[PDB]
């Protein structure tokens, strides 16, 4: 059975693919070896062998994803602050990361405590320890080598099924009882598992540390033996996020162990009643959608929206202690979040173009003219109203005419719905803080959130516009129609037609990936803006509220030269003279290499590959002049390739310079 | 019959989940099953393990071959492939069960609305509920632009009065002399400017396309849809004074 | 090679071989799979003492192989040199010699 | 309309033919190479201009080849579907 | 200096290979400013001296 | 092969004239990019004497 | 378009047929775009510095 | 607190070892020789030489290892013995590259190579 797992496939490049096997001949053999790495479902053997690559690199990335586990607990157990952080956290900035002191690196580590000096980590992982019992750095050696385990554990198990499942297998393909497992044994049965862990550490431990015994008589009463403080201690009666615990800012734990207890309980009843529930008009779905690349895309899209439901979840409705008052750590959760949100969003209609390719599609795809038409008129009208009611301010602002703008001191538009909102929450008529800190405070919605949602709502929909009709239009089109032979992704069909270029779904979602990020990095501005102007901020005695940026939202927000100048130059004072600074040297350096990574992008998405093919040739030319004949023979990059270069460099250098410019203003002001 | 499909053990798989497998199978593949089919692992096994064959395993093989047979939940019962047999019969025979859009998915309203049109291969002529259903087909032909004997002059007559009554609230409202103590007179000559330009356009599209369909028999080509934008012209005007002058009146 | 004593047998005689052994392992019956990387996979006949590695089978000049593929060479190398570039600013940093 | 223009270069492989989308080229016999046939473009106001032709043709120099003319359009070299110029 | 060899370096390159480059030795039977050369031979997306 | 007129003598070395061009191109880039990026880092790390 | 209840009965697309921007045409036209961008950026930034 | 005084330490040693070395009478910032002085603090003639040395190493060793692998088969799997053997050779690179090059065994006449495209037929 192992006997065929053999490294004589190592030294053989490209093995999986038969497109590969005529040899290096040139330069884009290399990139198309790495393109097809991981398309199992165009390598070589039978479907089997499909499943098994599948499986096995599903528990390969778990293993991973453990083994980044484990390194974060070890450099919180050994290279952390976490112990002056657990004392006092309102003083001490959470940094579990350090560096070296080579090349003068040694001014990024920066005060965080008396006795430490690092970079202050935002991942808020601190935050995460507490809510989880861990004071000493024995728990925390624990956590590592349990992680460390799992990581080779699941190692040895993606080993093992390449050989454990064969051709008979068929465990992937039984849905029900993969849907019932799952659902019960760990929706609902872990769940209670988790209630169960709180209950028995959390309690009898985050209680004892909020009485103010941080000593907690070292292990005579954190080693649990505290059957004497019963489990709804300090509940307080009131409902569960009407009243915060004032020594944490967050949601009592008891509260969230009782959560936890009771969705178990609500996911083992709803895996019972999976045995006779509504079906019968979701069978058409049942039957067609057993497939790899649509159960992908179905997965993709419902952990994005799980992902944009946890960002804007973990910022005001806080759970874990110590976090709210902790702005950077509440602003990364946010945001890193939202922007994985966009990124399994745009792969779901990615492996949704897929499926249609490969598989049959559905019924809606007939009528698929009326909705991506209908979509199309949709974006035009949002985008033409909510944007322009931005230029419309900003050029009667500019003319003088400010009683005729859209703003809360002019015509105003009013958030009708959300003014009478008021259900989510329904806190009592004030705000809560903790430490010199804002708690949260209900964000009162004017005009200039009314059009910043209907700027998200425009660019969600130009996104999906997109997505869509790439999904949609995958088969064929009134433009060409044999796109199924095709392929999935391909440049174009050529110049004719007056010119295919970027037909494909690939391409679709090569534009989508613009959108997503044009779509998310104004969700980013806004929830940035907003919260430093109207939430976030200082406080006073007499109950005045002093926030980070003085109010300019309500004020600034209505008109493009606000946002230019209230939030992408003032607000960027921190991270432009960040320079010789301790803790920012490298939010600006990270700022300037985003800026030049981003506008290196564009070398590869405004250039067709024909002239770098002619320079390459014309250099080709002197290098056989000297006798250096490269046998690889060089070529340019293919088509789909230089666009997806651009995309990666244009995403990742605009990621990274928002990143810089939050990151680093959050921690001066912090 | 078939011969692997005979005395296979119960232990193999149960007697029920095998019927159901066959059930579930189409016809064609019972003698040969392809492959990755369960029926293609209860033939490769079933000639393998029964009563004149090898009659045990090793733990690991039968736990093994308990995973890759159906458990005898994850196949359609006979109402599930009566639907699946049914609904693509509608689909192939041109009707399609009316389904309506919803929150993230679509309600089935159990109604099979005739979906390809009198034209089966034309695009524009499959019918909806919301152009070819007779209130749509009755409202559409009761519309001035399409109004069973009317005159050229009363369907522009008609469209310009609606245009020019309508045109006037978004300039004398929320407009640049919206405060004015006039502010209604500035919107009925904004609104008559409007209803000129849109006539303009008109006469733009008469002088170029000069849509025939207006024309009566013998009649300069164009000349009754240019009858009818002069007209509209004309309401536009007649709406805009009187949307002014019950604003100002009342 | 590793199944020198198995007493293979093709699923044509399932129930009709019964020689064990050199041990007393019953016959294996061989299935061939068109996968290239499971050709054939054995299936048992009773209960048995069978020696199934778990380990793969690599060996020292495939795997010199797989060092020799030019990603391996020219990122062995490229580490090495930006590591000595690292150690020599350790050691001699700011250049003041220069 | 565009230009497609067969070369005596043509070897007869037929895979332009194959490859076009809107049947406009053929081969013809002929008598300059060991196939004994050459390639033709009859129908040259159906070329949508996809140059799938010229991807198709293994001579060093493309045998065939396609000479795009945009001021030259017509509704077959356009493809046009939702609009009839005839 | 690196910016004015850039622009030289492309508008010469343009100029000399306008009639003609070893990608598409055919370019001066084509206008001076085109679409492409279609998605074959590699893929040929500004390939005109135009472009 | 007629080398008479100026531009058939470009043409003749096109090529070598094209990668000289890019030559100085990549170095002027390289070497200018490189000290910049030097005196960024420097100078961020509190060292404006180590440029 | 040509399924808008009135638009379908005036105008049949037969005319000045719409159709998306040539390759050629795209490129310049985004040309345009970033040159006068790029251009007229300036002399704002010019205006409010000195001045 | 020891690693700030490490810290202190080389910057004390930085600003004694730059005092030979020539700034600017209004910046302050030691600057860089590149007049070929040859003996000047800061100069960038020995730094240049170094580089082109290695550099011509780089390329000899590379060109050297093209030359005796005429094959794309090992371009992809590197003969590593072979390899190292070019590395290790390419030391002499500044007197056998010169060596090639009057010789005749460095550059090949236009004639051999793809000069580009047509420019003309007609
Ligand atoms: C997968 C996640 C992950 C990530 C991103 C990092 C990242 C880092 N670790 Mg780390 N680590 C991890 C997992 C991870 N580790 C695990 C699982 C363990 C336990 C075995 C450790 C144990 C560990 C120690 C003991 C140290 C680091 C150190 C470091 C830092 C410098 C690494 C270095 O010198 O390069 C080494 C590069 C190579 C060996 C090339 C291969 C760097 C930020 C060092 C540090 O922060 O110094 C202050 C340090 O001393 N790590
Ligand atoms: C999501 C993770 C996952 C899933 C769904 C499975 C699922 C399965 N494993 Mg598996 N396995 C895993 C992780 C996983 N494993 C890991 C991490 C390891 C390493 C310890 C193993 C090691 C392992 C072995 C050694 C065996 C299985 C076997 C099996 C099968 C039966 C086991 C059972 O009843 O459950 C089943 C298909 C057994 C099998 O194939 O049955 C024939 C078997 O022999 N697994
Ligand atoms: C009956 C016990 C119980 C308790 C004490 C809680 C308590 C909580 N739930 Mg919860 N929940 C429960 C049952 C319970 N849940 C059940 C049965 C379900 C299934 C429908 C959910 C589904 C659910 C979701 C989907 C969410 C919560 C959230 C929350 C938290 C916010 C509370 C709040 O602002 O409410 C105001 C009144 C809080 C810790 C939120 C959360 O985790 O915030 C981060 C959240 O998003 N719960
Ligand atoms: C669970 C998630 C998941 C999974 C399992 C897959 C799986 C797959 N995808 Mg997919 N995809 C995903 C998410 C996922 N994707 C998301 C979120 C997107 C949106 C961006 C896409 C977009 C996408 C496209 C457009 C395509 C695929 C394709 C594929 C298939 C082959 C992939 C391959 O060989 O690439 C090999 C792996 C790589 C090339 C990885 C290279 C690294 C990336 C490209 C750059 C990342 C940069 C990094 C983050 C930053 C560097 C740090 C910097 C500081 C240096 C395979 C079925 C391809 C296909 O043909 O499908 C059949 C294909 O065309 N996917
Ligand atoms: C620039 C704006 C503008 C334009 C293009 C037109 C255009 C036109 N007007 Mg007009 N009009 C305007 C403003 C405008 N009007 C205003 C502000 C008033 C109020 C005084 C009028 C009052 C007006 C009258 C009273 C009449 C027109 C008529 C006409 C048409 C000859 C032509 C379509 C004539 C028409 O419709 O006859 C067919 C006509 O009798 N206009
Ligand atoms: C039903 C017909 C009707 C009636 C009752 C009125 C009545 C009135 N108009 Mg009027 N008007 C009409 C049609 C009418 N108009 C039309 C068709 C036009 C377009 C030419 C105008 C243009 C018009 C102007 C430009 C003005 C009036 C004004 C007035 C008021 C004096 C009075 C309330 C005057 C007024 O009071 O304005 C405040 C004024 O300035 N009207
Ligand atoms: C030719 C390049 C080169 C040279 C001369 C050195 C030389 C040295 N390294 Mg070093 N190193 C290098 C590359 C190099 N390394 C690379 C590429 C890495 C990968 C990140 C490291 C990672 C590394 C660590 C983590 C440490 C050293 C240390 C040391 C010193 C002790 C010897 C040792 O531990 O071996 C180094 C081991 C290897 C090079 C093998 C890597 C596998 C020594 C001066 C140690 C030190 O400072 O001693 C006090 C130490 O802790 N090095
Ligand atoms: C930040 C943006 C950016 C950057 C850094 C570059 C960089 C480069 N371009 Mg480029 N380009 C860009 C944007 C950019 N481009 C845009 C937006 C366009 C419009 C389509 C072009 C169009 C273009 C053409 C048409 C040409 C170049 C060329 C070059 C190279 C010049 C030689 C050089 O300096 O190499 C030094 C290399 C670097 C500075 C890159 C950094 C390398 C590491 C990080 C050090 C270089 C790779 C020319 C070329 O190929 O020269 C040989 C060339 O012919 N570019
Ligand atoms: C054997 C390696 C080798 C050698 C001897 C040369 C030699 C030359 N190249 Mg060159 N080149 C190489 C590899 C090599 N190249 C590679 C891998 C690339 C792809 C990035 C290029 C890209 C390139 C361009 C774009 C240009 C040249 C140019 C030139 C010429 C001027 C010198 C120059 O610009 O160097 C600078 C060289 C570079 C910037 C490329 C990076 C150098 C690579 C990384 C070295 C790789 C060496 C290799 C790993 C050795 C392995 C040995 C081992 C297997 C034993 C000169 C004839 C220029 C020219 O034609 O002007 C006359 C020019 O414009 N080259
Ligand atoms: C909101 C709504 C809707 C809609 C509605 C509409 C669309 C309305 C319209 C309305 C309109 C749009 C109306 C109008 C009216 C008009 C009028 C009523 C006019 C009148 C006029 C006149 C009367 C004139 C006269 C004259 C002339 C003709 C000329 C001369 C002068 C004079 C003045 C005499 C719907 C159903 C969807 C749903 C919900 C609700
Ligand atoms: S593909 Fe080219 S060579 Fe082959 S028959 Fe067609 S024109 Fe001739």
């Amino acid at each position: 059975i192992f006997r065929y797992i053999n490294t004589t496939l190592w030294a053989k490049a490209g093995h999986f693919n038969k497109a590969l096997s005529k040899g290096a001949k040139t330069t884009t053999w290399i990139w198309n070896l790495h393109d097809y790495a991981h398309d199992f479902d165009i390598q070589q053997r039978s479907t089997g062998l499909i499943a098994r690559k599948v499986f096995s690199s599903n528990l390969a990335h778990l293993s991973l994803v453990f083994f980044w586990i484990s390194g974060m607990h070890l450099h919180g157990a050994y290279l952390s602050n976490y112990d002056i952080w657990l004392k006092d956290p309102k003083s001490i900035t959470p940094s579990s990361h350090l560096a070296y002191s080579l090349i003068g690196q040694d001014i990024l580590n920066s005060y965080t405590s008396e006795y430490f000096s690092g970079i202050t980590i935002t991942s808020g992982f601190f935050q995460l320890y507490r809510s989880e019992g861990i004071i000493t750095q024995s728990q925390l050696k624990y956590a590592c080598a349990t992680s460390l385990i799992a990581t080779l554990i699941c190692l040895s198990g993606s080993y093992l099924h390449m050989q454990l499942m064969s051709k008979f297998t068929s465990f992937y393909k039984k849905f029900q009882s993969l849907s019932q497992d799952h659902l019960i044994i760990i929706f609902g049965s872990r769940s209670t598992s988790l209630s169960a862990h709180q209950i028995h550490k959390m309690l009898p431990a985050n209680p004892l540390l909020d009485s103010g015994i941080s000593k907690p008589s070292i292990l005579q009463v954190i080693s649990n033996s505290l059957s004497y403080t019963l489990a709804l201690f300090s509940t307080n009666l009131s409902s569960t996020g009407k009243l915060l615990n004032p020594s944490t800012r967050s949601v009592f734990l008891s509260q969230v162990a009782a959560h936890h207890k009771t969705t178990g309980v609500v996911f083992i009843t709803l895996g019972l009643i999976r045995f006779l529930t509504m079906y019968k008009s979701q069978f058409s779905i049942l039957t067609s959608y057993i497939d790899y690349h649509i159960v992908l895309s179905i997965n993709l899209a419902l952990i994005a929206s799980l992902s944009i439901i946890v960002a804007d979840h973990l910022t005001r409705t806080p759970i874990y202690p110590h976090k709210s008052t902790s702005y950077p750590t509440i602003l990364c959760l946010s945001i890193h979040h939202a922007w994985l949100s966009g990124f399994l969003i745009i792969g779901s209609g990615a492996h949704a173009s897929i499926f249609n390719l490969l598989g049959s599609p559905t019924s809606e795809i007939r009528h698929r003219d009326p909705i991506y038409s209908h979509l199309i008129w949709v974006c035009i009208a949002i985008g033409l109203h909510s944007f322009s009611l931005y230029c419309h301010n900003d050029t009667l602002e500019a003319l003088g005419r400010p009683e005729d703008i859209f703003h809360d001191n002019s015509i105003q538009l009013k958030a009708i719905f959300a003014k009478q909102s008021f259900l989510r929450a329904e806190l009592q008529p004030d705000i809560e803080m903790l430490d010199k800190k804002i708690i949260r405070i209900t964000q009162e919605l004017g005009t200039a959130d009314f059009i910043v949602h209907h700027i998200h709502a425009f660019t969600i929909h130009v996104t999906l516009l997109i997505l869509s009709k790439g999904v949609l239009y995958a088969r064929n089109s009134r433009f060409v129609s044999d796109k199924l032979e095709l392929g999935f992704t391909y440049p174009c069909d050529g110049p004719g037609r007056g010119g295919t270029c970027q037909i494909s779904p690939w391409d679709h979602l090569f534009s989508a990936v613009f959108w997503m990020y044009n779509c998310l990095n104004v969700v980013t501005f806004h929830y940035f803006w907003k919260m430093q102007s109207d939430v976030w901020g200082f406080v006073s005695i007499q109950k005045h509220i002093s926030h980070y940026s003085q109010g300019d939202f309500s004020v600034n927000s209505i008109t493009i030269n606000g946002w230019l100048r209230n939030l992408l130059w003032s607000e960027a004072s921190q991270v432009i003279q960040s320079y010789a600074l301790s803790s920012i040297c490298p939010y600006g350096f990270i700022f300037l290499i985003g800026h030049f990574i981003w506008a290196f992008s564009l070398m590869f998405l405004f250039s067709g590959r024909a002239y770098w093919q002619e320079l390459i040739e014309s250099i080709l030319w002197s290098h056989h002049k000297l006798k250096i004949i490269p046998h690889i023979q060089p070529r340019a990059l293919s088509i789909s390739q230089g666009r997806a270069v651009g995309f990666i460099h244009y995403t990742l250098g605009g990621i990274g310079s928002t990143w810089a410019f939050i990151i680093s203003r959050l921690l001066v002001l912090t | 019959k078939i011969a692997y499909l005979q005395d296979i053990p119960r232990t193999i798989v149960e007697k029920d989940a095998l019927e159901l497998i066959l059930k579930n199978t189409p016809k064609e593949q019972w003698e040969n099953p392809p492959e990755d089919s369960y029926l293609y692992t209860v033939k490769a096994f079933a000639e393998m393990y029964g009563p004149g064959k090898a009659t045990k395993m090793g733990w690991w093989d039968y736990y093994r071959l308990k995973m890759d047979m159906p458990d005898t939940t994850r196949l359609s019962s006979e109402r599930e492939l009566q639907e699946i047999e049914e609904y693509e019969k509608l689909m192939m025979s041109g009707k399609v069960p009316f389904a309506v859009p919803g929150p993230s998915g679509y309600f089935f309203t159990g109604f099979v609305t005739q979906w390809k049109g009198k034209e089966p291969f034309a695009g524009d002529q499959v019918i909806t509920l919301t152009e070819n259903g007779l209130f749509a087909k009755q409202f559409l032909s009761a519309l001035a632009f399409y109004r069973e004997g009317l005159k050229p002059w009363q369907r522009g007559l008609e469209i310009g009065m609606a245009h020019g009554y309508f045109l006037i609230g978004p300039f004398t409202s929320l407009g640049p002399l919206r405060n004015t103590p006039e502010a209604a007179t500035v919107g009925l000559l904004c609104g008559c400017a409007i209803v000129g330009i849109v006539s303009i356009g008109g006469l733009i599209f008469g002088s170029t396309i000069k849509p025939t369909r207006f024309d009566k028999d013998g009649d300069k080509p164009g000349a009754g849809f240019i009858e009818m934008i002069n007209w509209h012209a004309v309401g536009g005007l007649g709406g805009a004074g009187f949307a002014h002058a019950l604003i100002t009146v009342f | 090679a590793e199944t020198e004593e198995g007493l293979i047998i093709k699923p044509e005689e399932a129930g009709k071989i019964t020689s064990r052994d050199k041990n007393n392992n019953p016959p294996r019956i061989v299935v061939k799979t068109n996968d290239w990387d499971i050709p054939e996979y054995q299936l048992s006949t009773g209960a048995s003492n069978q020696v199934s590695y778990i380990t793969p089978v690599v060996e020292s000049e495939d795997i010199k192989a797989w060092l020799s593929l030019n990603v391996n060479f020219f990122s062995i190398i490229i580490l090495f040199t930006v590591g000595g570039l690292i150690e020599i600013q350790r050691f001699f940093p700011d250049t003041l010699y220069w | 309309s565009h230009a497609v223009k067969i070369y005596d270069t043509c070897i007869g492989c037929t895979l332009c033919v194959r490859a076009c989308p809107t049947d406009v080229l053929e081969m013809v016999p002929a008598s300059i190479n060991a196939a004994k046939q050459v390639a033709s473009s009859p129908r040259v106001e159906d070329c949508v201009g996809c140059k799938r032709c010229e991807t198709a043709c293994p001579t060093d120099f493309l045998s065939i080849r396609v000479y795009l003319q945009d001021n030259e359009e017509t509704q077959y070299s356009l493809g046009l579907d939702l609009v009839d110029w005839s | 200096a690196l910016g004015l060899h850039i622009t030289v370096l492309i508008l010469l390159k343009g100029g000399l290979e306008a009639r003609g480059s070893k990608l598409m030795p055919d370019k001066m039977e084509h206008s001076f400013g085109f679409s492409c050369d279609g998605p074959g031979r590699g893929g040929t997306c500004d390939i005109s001296a135009w472009d | 092969q007629e080398s008479s007129s100026k531009q058939i003598r470009i043409h003749t070395h096109k090529a070598a004239i094209i990668s000289h061009l890019s030559w100085v191109s990549l170095w002027l880039g390289f070497h200018t990019l490189a000290v910049y990026s030097h005196n960024d880092t420097c100078i961020a790390f509190n060292s404006p004497s180590k440029q | 378009h040509l399924k808008t209840p009135i638009l379908i009965n005036l105008w049949n697309g037969d005319i000045y047929t719409p159709l998306a921007l040539s390759i050629v045409q795209a490129r310049f036209i985004g040309l345009v775009h970033f040159s006068t961008g790029l251009i007229l950026t300036y002399p704002p930034f010019i205006i409010g510095a000195t001045s | 607190y020891a690693r700030f005084n490490k810290k202190i330490k080389m910057i004390e040693l930085r600003e004694t070892a730059y005092g030979d070395r020539l700034c600017g009478k209004k910046d302050g910032l030691p600057r860089t020789i590149a007049t070929g002085e040859w003996n000047v603090r800061g100069s960038a003639m020995w730094p240049a030489a170094i580089f082109l040395y290695i550099a011509g190493w780089i390329g000899w060793a590379g060109r050297s290892y093209l030359i005796r692998t005429n094959d794309a088969a090992k371009e992809i799997n590197i003969d590593v013995p072979l390899a190292v053997t070019c590395m290790a050779s390419g030391f002499s690179w500044p007197v056998a590259a010169w060596q090639e090059i009057v010789n005749g065994e460095m550059a090949v006449p236009n004639d051999q190579i793809h000069n580009g495209g047509p420019w003309n037929q007609s």
